[PDB]
Order: structure tokens, then C-alpha cells, then sequence
């Protein structure tokens, strides 16, 4: 269980993915030219999980950049770490996806997808032992949502015994580009229920609110949102990227976090978020204001939780504080999964911080997120509003009815374990 | 799922082709009907004018027969 292949798709997917690579590159001591200039051996020990080695001690992200128009990837290529990516791993079309899941999944995306799979195959072929794949995308647009989920299906067909993990940005009317976002997200969620093992649910409303209410940013940009996402993705992948005992690979994480195959949608959180002691870190990481799915943890129960602490700190105190959280709020942890909170600690803290903590929760409260999308979907679908954009690509209404039913079923399955 | 993906795109193609075919046929029917209509309007007019020539001949003939008196 060594190599992970990363895919980033569409505008959101590429913009967040670029930031992710800048952040972990810095952490691993890799400069924009792919040269290592670090001072700790911890930096390189597991570097091969995310990077290939090239001639001259060069490290190259095992990353594939996908889009149906050139704009965002041109920007990535011009960005800070843009020259670090494999040039042959930029795979893009010209026509765009028009914020349309059907264009991403059935028409425009269908025309590009084989060339993406060719690059995926080339990367997979040079893996000693491929763990699986991580995809970054939004669910509200056309390419990341429609083409991203098409890719996931084809990857599963070709690599059915590998793990599929996604960082999936969920749309919100408060931070929205178009009105059809709920249609695109509903169509996508059904694909994710079936074809991913682990999905981190990142709600743009939560990101916005953290930026505005907590960080005191009067007018958050997508860039400000992406800074939070960056930091979170770094935190949640720490256990994959550095020496450790717990959740050290994608499958072991899945086995610890997913007690029923469809309930694999996680709420991530980060601390600190401020306009620091172990107790404070621990309280803030479990604080709903620090979580990124816009769901209230007190409205549900935790099936499983992974906590990851970073920095030099007392492991004794970490263990003490994590026990204190569970023992003092034991009702929010389902009693039929004993010892369902696992904690890891990594000595290397993220940039600019002496210590931090990252939270990954499998909570039945996540049903609130799917409920919100379901409501927004129905408000339009009851009048078949905006559907011509999809029927024009060959889809029929029955596919919308089925996706809506599938998502309502997911909501029902969470609620069942909330009352278990 | 792959079979469905193929069906969706061939459906999209079929509806676009059918839209083109229908537009092309409707326009052809309209231009033919219009041509026939305008031509018939012109023919009717010329027919009336030609009747007038007939009548004028009749008048001059009638004068000539009354001058044979
Ligand atoms: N957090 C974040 N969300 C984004 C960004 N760009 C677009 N979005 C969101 O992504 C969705 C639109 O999809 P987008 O990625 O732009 O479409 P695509 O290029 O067809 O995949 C909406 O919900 C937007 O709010 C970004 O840079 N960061
Ligand atoms: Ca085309
Ligand atoms: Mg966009």
C-alpha cells in the first residue's frame, strides 16, 4: 500500500488541487522545480505516496489535471508550483461543460474521458503497489461533477479492487454560480454513494461562514475558501504522508471509518481557526464552528471519528483530552461501536502554526446536507425548471426522479442509525 | 451503465438530427406553397387583363359590323 494517484477535475477541483499541491510540497520540502531542500528525514520517508522520482533527485506529483476548457489549467500552469506537474498530465478539452452535469457525464466529457484514462493508466503502471485514487472536484458545476463522476465509474471498472477517495465540494445558494447546482449535486451524490469508499464533504456555505464569522473576512473570495480547504486536505492526509500507525493507508482508514458501505460521507474540521494548548486545540476541533459540512454534530451521532494532531506536544495530554471529550459527551458517540474514536499525532506541524488538529467525523448529522440539496432540487424539479439544459444532452426526467429517490434513501439510512 | 451512457448520447444526436430535418422540411414546404400561391395570384391578374384584350377586340369588331350598314 504505497502509491496514490491524484486527479483534479473542473475549475473548483483544479483550483483547490493546485493549492493542495503547493501546501504539501512545502511540507515535504519540495520546491516549485521539484527539488528537495528539507532538513528532516520524516519529509522523504513516505514522499513516494504522492510523488514520483525523476532524474536528478526530482520529485513529481502523481497528479492528473482534467478540464473541459483550458482556462483554469492555464492559470494553474502559470501559478506558483505550476511547473512542478508533469506536462503530459494536463488533459483538457476546449468546449467547456456549461455548469451542466449531462455535458460532463454524457456528451463533452464522454469525448475526453479515454484520454484521461490513458494518463491514469500510465501513472498506475509505474506504481509498485497502488493503494487507490483521490479526486478533487465540486458537485455543483459540469466538469468536476459530471465528468468527475464519469471518471470514477470508469476507474472502478478498470481498478475494481482499489480504493476511491474524493474531496467533494458541495454547493450552497449563499456561495453559488448558477441555479442548476442542486441538480448537478443530486446527480453526482448518487454516483458517489455507489462508487467511492470515502468522500470528504466540503460545504461552500461552511467555508464562507468560517471566513466571515470566524476569520473576520468581510468579503471572502474563492481564494479565501480554498485556503481553508488546502489546510484541511493537508491535515486529513497527514497519516498517509508521514510515518505512523493509525489510518496509514486508504484501506485501513476505510475499515476504521465506514461501518456500512453507503455511509462513507465525512465531515472534516480544522483547528485552530482564529481572527495554543492541547485542551484548546481539542475543544476547537470538536467545535461545530470548526467543521466544514454546515451540519450540527449535536443533531446526530458519530459512528466513527479520526483525530489527527500535528506539532510538538504532549501525547499524554492529547490522550487525556480526547478521552475527556468522549467521556463528557458520550451520548453523541453511538454505543454499539466501542472505541470508535482513533487519534494520531504527527510531529511536523503545518506552515505558520506550532500545533494544529484535524477532525474527520462520520456523523449521522451529515443527513442535513443531503436534505438541503434535496429540498433545493425539488423546488425546481416540481416545475421541471431548467431541465431543457439536460434533456438537450439526451437525458430524460426519469433519471432525475431516480437520483432524487437515491439521495432520499441515503438520508433515510443515516436517520436509521441515529435512532439505533 | 456503459450501455445507458451510449443510449443517452445517441438520443442527443437523434433529436438534433430530427430538429434539423424537421426545420429543413418545413422550410421547403413553406417556400413551395408560397411560390405556388404568388404565381397563381399573378396568373389570375394576367388572365383578367387578357380578358380585357379579348373584350377590346370584340368592341372593334362590333364597330366594324355596324359600319357595314
Ligand atoms: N470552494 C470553491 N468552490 C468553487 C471554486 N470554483 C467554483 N466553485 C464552486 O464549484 C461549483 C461550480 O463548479 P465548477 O468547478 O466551477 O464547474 P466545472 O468547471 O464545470 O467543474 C459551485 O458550487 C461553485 O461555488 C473554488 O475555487 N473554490
Ligand atoms: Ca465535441
Ligand atoms: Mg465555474
Amino acid at each position: 500500500m504505497r502509491e496514490i494517484v491524484h486527479i483534479q477535475a473542473g475549475q473548483c477541483g483544479n483550483q483547490i488541487g493546485a493549492k493542495f499541491w503547493e501546501v504539501i510540497s512545502d511540507e515535504h520540502g519540495i520546491d516549485p522545480t521539484g527539488s528537495y531542500h528539507g532538513d528532516s528525514d520524516l519529509q522523504l520517508e513516505r514522499i513516494n505516496v504522492y510523488y514520483n522520482e525523476a532524474t536528478g533527485n526530482k520529485y513529481v506529483p502523481r497528479a492528473i489535471l482534467v478540464d473541459l476548457e483550458p482556462g483554469t489549467m492555464d492559470s494553474v500552469r502559470s501559478g506558483p508550483f505550476g511547473q512542478i506537474f508533469r506536462p503530459d498530465n494536463f488533459v483538457f478539452g476546449q468546449s467547456g461543460a456549461g455548469n451542466n452535469w449531462a455535458k460532463g457525464h454524457y456528451t463533452e466529457g464522454a469525448e475526453l474521458v479515454d484520454s484521461v484514462l490513458d494518463v491514469v493508466r500510465k501513472e498506475s503502471e509505474s506504481c509498485d503497489c497502488l493503494q487507490g485514487f483521490q479526486l478533487t472536484h465540486s458537485l455543483g458545476g459540469g466538469t468536476g461533477s459530471g465528468m468527475g463522476t464519469l471518471l470514477i465509474s470508469k476507474i472502478r471498472e478498470e481498478y475494481p479492487d482499489r480504493i476511491m477517495n474524493t474531496f467533494s465540494v458541495m454547493p450552497s445558494p449563499k456561495v453559488s454560480d448558477t441555479v442548476v447546482e442542486p441538480y448537478n449535486a443530486t446527480l453526482s451524490v448518487h454516483q458517489l454513494v455507489e462508487n467511492t469508499d470515502e468522500t470528504y464533504c466540503i460545504d461552500n456555505e461552511a467555508l464562507y461562514d468560517i471566513c466571515f464569522r470566524t476569520l473576520k473576512l468581510t468579503t471572502p473570495t474563492y481564494g479565501d475558501l480554498n485556503h481553508l480547504v488546502s489546510a484541511t486536505m493537508s491535515g486529513v492526509t497527514t497519516c498517509l504522508r508521514f510515518p505512523g500507525q493509525l489510518n496509514a493507508d486508504l484501506r485501513k482508514l476505510a475499515v476504521n471509518m465506514v461501518p456500512f458501505p453507503r455511509l462513507h460521507f465525512f465531515m472534516p474540521g480544522f483547528a485552530p481557526l482564529t481572527s495554543l494548548t492541547v485542551p484548546e486545540l481539542t475543544q476547537q476541533m470538536f467545535d461545530s464552528k470548526n467543521m466544514m459540512a454546515a451540519c450540527d454534530p449535536r443533531h446526530g451521532r458519530y459512528l466513527t471519528v479520526a483525530a489527527i494532531f500535528r506539532g510538538r506536544m504532549s501525547m499524554k495530554e492529547v490522550d487525556e483530552q480526547m478521552l475527556n471529550v468522549q467521556n463528557k459527551n458520550s451520548s453523541y458517540f453511538v454505543e454499539w461501536i466501542p472505541n470508535n474514536v482513533k487519534t494520531a499525532v504527527c510531529d511536523i506541524p503545518p506552515r505558520g502554526l506550532k500545533m494544529s488538529a484535524t477532525f474527520i467525523g462520520n456523523s449521522t448529522a451529515i443527513q442535513e446536507l443531503f436534505k438541503r440539496i434535496s429540498e433545493q432540487f425539488t423546488a425546481m424539479f416540481r416545475r421541471k425548471a431548467f431541465l431543457h439544459w439536460y434533456t438537450g444532452e439526451g437525458m430524460d426526467e426519469m433519471e432525475f426522479t431516480e437520483a432524487e429517490s437515491n439521495m432520499n434513501d441515503l438520508v433515510s439510512e443515516y436517520q436509521q442509525y441515529q435512532d439505533a | 451503465k456503459r450501455e445507458h451512457e451510449r443510449e443517452v448520447i445517441q438520443k442527443a444526436i437523434e433529436e438534433n438530427n430530427n430538429f434539423i430535418k424537421m426545420a429543413k422540411e418545413k422550410l421547403a414546404q413553406k417556400m413551395e406553397s408560397n411560390k405556388e400561391n404568388r404565381e397563381a395570384h399573378l396568373a389570375a391578374m394576367l388572365e383578367r387583363l387578357q380578358e380585357k384584350d379579348k373584350h377590346a377586340e370584340e368592341v372593334r369588331k362590333n364597330k366594324e359590323l355596324k359600319e357595314e350598314a
